[PDB]
């Protein structure tokens, strides 16, 4: 992860829909989950947490609670998909990507949730 | 490449007060973190303070009230502005990507030296340490000289023009209660060249733009 | 409020050697895994080893590694190289946005003891006439670090009126050198008589002094 980079800067979603925001990394020949370290986090709150393998959930806000989970399959891609459920108007923020595999980079990305109707 | 450059460093007064600037190249700041980090002239690291990427700042309790670190991202440039700073402020300053805990706080600066301080700018006083011509020699000959009572901090001392560097031992300074550095600089001679060779410190001090060349000869 | 202490404060191996160095937090690290290792050189920055208690940054030795978990940690460099002697701090981030420094671990090259040789330098002419007196003591090409300097004016022990600085290891010998500087005022030199440096050292069967009188 020399350079991680993601496929949009800024997300529009709807009130009430199913998020999904991405950071891409390199991943050369094929992905070896001992190395990857993967950390969502929005406005000082941890959403998520990738290490050795597993989900880490110890710091996790109370408010991603059963609502928040990390695509693993697309892991494999060199993709770090962040899946969000239930999108509601405090979802709407700045958010942040932390990826290490070998090198480690930061992404932001940012959020905006449009009125239910 | 990425690079990190500090600036700002210098001597202030007790009181006074210092701003300091990390420019940053290829450093996204509304991505990454900044932390300030110093170190005291003989101590370990320590954590000042850092600005996140939403420009959010948090410190350290011996700096609290007194340090506030800012940002401007048009600028490339974190800033660490020091207030009512004491002289056990005087430290070298780094400036780091991301956090003291981060993955990515491999890249740091190279520091800028921060000194407080009421001393004013003297030369140092340089005395001769004789060697001694005596019954228990020893094995060999030590000879030195006292570079005494200067400030501030280079000082460079050669002997015989950089003829002379086996043997040699340049200590670190020490800063003495007046508030001015002094050193001594020693080296190991054959006990048979005291009579024949002639030693002189060469002691240059930047600062006072002094540079003195003192003759160490034996007493017997 | 928040302290991490590190042990051994100085190490001694050799090339090929295995150490461990040991940081204790009085308080869990951020998720029980926020811990990074730090290597620094004289004269130079920091240089990141390891964060998230084993992730080794880029280009970092496999022979480091660490382990650990909330409040004790561990850094173990198996079969040491000669860049690996230097200072290491560990460093830990905890809830709230805290973060600390250990007090360093100094990693040195073990060799064998060598006595040091004792020089005393009387105060010069020059310098009396300025009003202070200083007295030096040279303890020259020394091995290990550990010795122990005490000023006698008349036989009596001096403490509180000298100030020691030691060298850094040689690039040659391995070895430490250390003056002892007794600084008095010019009155008070000329009060006594006798002044010597005695020298406790592992190289010396028996303590070492040197003397001058006036």
């Amino acid at each position: 992860a020399f350079t991680v980079t993601v496929p949009k800067d800024l997300y529009v979603v709807e009130y009430g829909s199913q998020m999904t925001i991405e950071c891409k990394f390199p991943v050369e020949k094929q992905l070896d989950l001992a190395a990857l370290i993967v950390y969502w986090e929005m406005e000082d709150k941890n959403i998520i947490q990738f290490v050795h393998g597993e989900e880490d959930l110890k710091v996790q806000h109370s408010s991603y609670r059963q609502r928040a989970r990390l695509l693993k399959d697309q892991l494999s891609l060199g993709n770090a998909a962040l899946q969000i459920t239930d999108v509601k108007l405090q979802d709407a923020g700045v958010y942040r990507c932390m990826i290490s595999y070998g090198g480690a980079d930061y992404k932001r990305i940012t959020v905006k949730v449009n009125a239910p109707y | 490449d990425v690079q990190l450059v500090e600036s700002g460093g210098g001597l202030v007064q007790p009181g006074g007060s210092l701003r300091l600037s990390c420019t940053v190249s290829g450093i996204d700041l509304s991505s990454y973190d900044m932390t300030w980090v110093r170190q005291a002239p003989g101590k370990g690291l320590e954590y000042i303070g850092y600005i996140s990427y939403v420009s959010r700042t948090y410190y350290a309790d011996s700096v609290k009230g007194r340090f506030t670190i800012s940002k401007d991202t048009s600028k490339n440039t974190v800033y660490l502005q020091m207030n009512s700073l004491r002289a056990e402020d005087t430290a070298v300053y780094y400036c780091a990507r991301d956090r003291p805990d981060g993955a990515a706080t491999n890249l740091w600066g190279q520091g800028t030296l921060v000194t407080v301080s009421s001393a004013s700018t003297k030369g140092p006083s340089v005395f001769p340490l004789a060697p001694s011509s005596k019954s228990t020699s020893g094995g060999t000959a030590a000879l030195g000289c006292l570079v005494k009572d200067y400030f501030p901090e280079p000082v460079t001392v050669s002997w015989n023009s950089g003829a002379l560097t086996s043997g040699v031992h340049t200590f670190p300074a020490v800063l003495q209660s007046s508030g001015l550095y002094s050193l001594s600089s020693v080296v190991t001679v054959p006990s048979s060249s005291l009579g024949t060779q002639t030693y002189i410190c060469n002691v240059n001090h930047k600062p006072s733009n002094t540079k003195v060349d003192k003759k160490v000869e034996p007493k017997s | 409020d928040i302290q991490m202490t590190q042990s051994p404060s100085t190490l001694s191996a050799s090339v090929g050697d295995r150490v461990t160095i040991t940081c204790q937090s009085s308080q869990n690290v951020y998720s029980n895994n926020r811990l990074s290792w730090y290597q620094q050189k004289p004269g130079k920055a920091p240089k990141l080893l390891i964060y998230w208690t084993s992730f080794l940054a880029s280009g970092v030795p496999s022979r480091f590694s660490g382990s650990g978990s909330g409040t004790e940690f561990t850094l173990t460099i198996s079969s040491l190289q000669p860049d690996d002697f230097a200072t290491y701090y560990c460093a830990g981030g905890y809830s709230g946005n805290l973060y600390t420094f250990g007090q360093g671990t100094k990693l040195e090259i073990k060799r064998t003891v060598a006595a040091p040789s004792v020089f005393i330098f009387p105060p010069s002419d020059e310098q009396l006439k300025s009003g202070t007196a200083s007295v030096v003591c040279l303890l020259n090409n020394f091995y290990p670090r550990e010795a122990k300097v005490q000023w006698k004016v008349d036989n009596a022990l001096q403490s509180g009126n000298s100030q020691e600085s030691v060298t850094e290891q040689d690039s040659k010998d391995s070895t430490y050198s250390l003056s002892s500087t007794l600084t008095l005022s010019k009155a008070d030199y000329e009060k006594h008589k006798v002044y010597a440096c005695e020298v406790t050292h592992q190289g010396l069967s028996s303590p070492v002094t040197k003397s001058f009188n006036r």
